[PDB]
């Protein structure tokens, strides 16, 4: 769906930077 | 028939000791007991990689202190 | 032993068809139904109220496109 | 726990506008 996705995105970005 | 919307949240860090040898499974075992969701309902993410179940933590160079990311996946 | 930090993230909205003589438990059966939190697992919230398992939307005037918060919660 | 209950609060706070 693209709710999902677009928070799967999100949280990848996040992760960049956050790990 | 009545229609309603739930907005779910979820934004808390939690602590998990476990074993380089560990698989992300068994890391998403120690997960299910914390927080209940089923580990095939759980995304996690290290680094902008999102982790394989089979794989082993020492297979990402998950060390000591590593942040990862759990996302809630529906069903 | 290795400690390693897991920060959980949620954030979505998700449409019930619900009934007004419907317990917040049946929602929450629901909602496990999407998301495969266990019930015991959801706090619900309305309108600045925590909602009661044993007691009905109705009772809290839940109505349509009435907007429920889902509170993930540890064990 | 902490992070429960001021998570619990924020969501309250959130549901007041939010409904
Ligand atoms: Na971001
Ligand atoms: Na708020």
């Amino acid at each position: 769906g693209q709710q999902e996705e677009e928070d799967l995105q999100r949280i990848l970005q996040l992760s960049l930077t956050e790990h | 028939a009545m229609q309603i919307f739930v907005r779910t949240h979820a934004m808390r860090t939690d602590v998990l000791e476990v074993e380089p040898s560990d698989t992300i499974e068994n890391v998403k075992a120690k997960i299910q007991d914390k927080e209940g969701i089923p580990p095939d309902q759980q995304r996690l993410i290290f680094a902008g990689k999102q982790l394989e179940d089979g794989r082993t933590l020492s297979d990402y160079n998950i060390r000591q202190e590593s942040i990862l990311h759990l996302l809630l996946w529906p069903r």
